[PDB]
């Protein structure tokens, strides 16, 4: 078994270490994969130590017995991606990978989201149920809160709202959803979203047709 | 270069056989290196299923071997995954990958694109609904309400429709549905004459809409 912590946060420009422990590094060695999203993973070193000839310099591997060490010197954006050891078993049978090691990358700059409001389809209306869609986009950092109003009453129940995920400008997205029969929307004179970011609203309206 | 390539059905019935194939280009099966399966299930780590030698010799997971066959075929350049009696533990993305092997260690040193296997027992079927869109830009879009399982693909107008386009993340209902929403910002001047299609293609259901939205 092989030995990684989850995660490691570095600051841009920084140094980032990602170790790896296991009993088999000393015979079997270590190898070093950079995963990012949809992707398959690349051998970023190879042996403990040796870095592929169209690995960026700033990647370097080290050997300390049972820890191996990959080692990322100013640490770019593009750097973030899931980094994965690799080895083998005492009896030379079968590969063992680490679980893994999300490097996130801190410092992106504050970002306010946009905020689009979409009203139930009139198919959905003919179907007999209403959604209402709040798309969040763009911002920074990846916290929001929604808070949805009928006229100007707060509206609590029928909400269904994503935790924010990291698009791939960097940025982060989340989406809400508003559940209401057809006869509360007809009802009201409108509804609303309201984004909450870091202290400041932005609101968007919608109303029957 | 050596070229890695693995084809074969999405979706697999629990109790099923999974089956891919890796087509090599670019170099010959036969070869000092070995050949292999990886799988990823959706948001964890690797999890390596077995190699291939080109003379057929196999070694696997110990803790898969009971269901695991891989094979090779000189004559079409390809070597071959089965893995049987499935259930939803086998949803995963399943790359081929090959193998530089020493003698006392070895390493992965190309790997194919991945392909997403789900195994589907239970699955539902999505409403698709237009998300209907002055100066400025505007947004339209298509909602793709209550599916399951994951995943849904959309694109817009065939793939012509690149730039502006965002597809959210699914939200998991308390239902236990997922539902999922793609919008594209578009100048508003384009509306009058640009027609915009969603496709939208979850294959587990065999839901494969192409929804016009319109203003
Ligand atoms: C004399 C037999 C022999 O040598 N083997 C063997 C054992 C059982 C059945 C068939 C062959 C080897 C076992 C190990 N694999 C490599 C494992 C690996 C892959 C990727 C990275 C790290 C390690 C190579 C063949």
């Amino acid at each position: 078994e092989l030995t990684q912590p989850p995660s490691v946060s570095v600051s841009p420009g920084q140094t980032a270490r990602i170790t790896c422990s296991g009993d088999t590094l000393p015979k079997r060695s270590g190898y070093w994969y950079q995963q990012k999203p949809d992707q398959a993973p690349l051998l970023v070193i190879n042996k403990d130590t040796e870095r592929p000839s169209g690995i960026p310099e700033r990647f370097s591997g080290s050997k300390s017995g049972t820890t191996v060490t990959l080692t990322i010197s100013g640490v770019q954006a593009e750097d973030e991606a899931d980094y994965y050891c690799q080895s083998a078993d005492s009896s030379f049978t079968y590969p063992s990978f680490g679980g893994g090691t999300k490097l996130t990358v801190l410092g992106q700059p504050k970002a306010a989201p946009s905020v689009t409001l979409f009203p139930p389809s009139s198919e959905e209306l003919q179907a007999n149920k209403a959604t209402l869609v709040c798309l969040i986009s763009d911002f920074y950092p990846g916290a929001v809160t929604v808070a949805w109003k009928a006229d100007s009453s707060p509206v609590k129940a029928g909400v269904e709202t994503t935790t924010p995920s990291k698009q791939s400008n960097n940025k982060y997205a989340a989406s809400s959803y508003l559940s209401l029969t057809p006869e509360q929307w007809k009802s009201h004179r409108s509804y609303s979203c309201q984004v909450t970011h870091e202290g400041s609203t932005v609101e968007k309206t919608v109303a029957p047709t | 270069q050596v070229q890695l390539q693995e084809s074969g059905p999405g979706l697999v019935k629990p109790s099923g056989t999974l089956s891919l194939t890796c087509t090599v280009s670019g170099g010959f099966i036969s070869s000092r290196n070995w050949w292999s399966w990886v799988r990823q299930p959706p948001g964890k780590g690797l999890e390596w299923i077995g190699e291939v030698y080109h003379t057929g010799i196999t070694n696997y997971n110990p803790s898969l071997k009971s269901r695991v066959t891989i094979s090779v075929d000189k004559s079409k350049n390809q070597f071959s995954l089965k893995l049987s009696s499935v259930t939803a533990a086998d949803t995963a993305v399943y790359y081929c990958a090959r193998e530089v092997v020493g003698p006392t260690t070895g390493y992965f040193d190309l790997w194919g694109r991945g392909t997403l296997v789900t195994i589907v027992s239970r699955r539902l079927p999505p409403s698709v609904f237009p998300l209907a869109p002055s100066g400025g830009t505007a947004a339209l879009g298509c909602l793709v309400k209550d599916y399951f399982p994951e995943p849904v693909t959309v694109s817009w107008n065939s793939g012509a429709l690149t730039s502006g386009v965002h597809t959210f993340p699914a939200v998991l209902q308390s239902s236990g549905l997922y539902s999922l929403s793609s919008v594209v910002t578009v100048p508003s001047s384009s509306l009058g004459t640009q027609t915009y299609i969603c496709n939208v293609n979850h294959k587990p259901s065999n839901t494969k809409v192409d929804k016009k939205v319109e203003p």
